[PDB]
């Protein structure tokens, strides 16, 4: 604990909440956007890819 | 965690940033501040990040 500021923060009531979307989910979103762009251009932004 | 009281009175409880093994179970009413008890082992237990 002594060599970590996070433990002192926690012990004094200051905590960090995790994001709702994980990094894996965000990477899935970006890969879907990339696949749409390189396979269908701008059509998937306006309707069906 | 609740749906509306207009839907149900059932709730779930999230103990934030703790392991399910270290979840406070206190048979005595003077060794824990929340006085209500939701049976950890009895009810459904899931461990999220
Ligand atoms: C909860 O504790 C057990 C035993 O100490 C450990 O193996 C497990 O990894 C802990 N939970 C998480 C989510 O790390």
């Amino acid at each position: 604990a002594a060599r970590d500021l996070i433990c002192a923060q926690k012990f004094n009531g200051l905590t960090v909440l995790p994001p709702l979307l994980t990094d894996e989910m965000i990477a899935q979103y970006t890969s879907a956007l990339l696949a749409g762009t390189i396979t269908s251009g701008w059509t998937f932004g306006a309707g069906a890819a | 965690i609740t749906p509306g009281t207009n839907t149900s009175n059932q709730v779930a409880v999230l103990y934030q940033g703790v392991n399910c093994t270290e979840v406070p179970v206190a048979i005595h009413a003077d060794q824990l501040t929340p006085t209500w008890r939701v049976y950890s082992t009895g009810s459904n237990v899931f461990q999220t990040r």
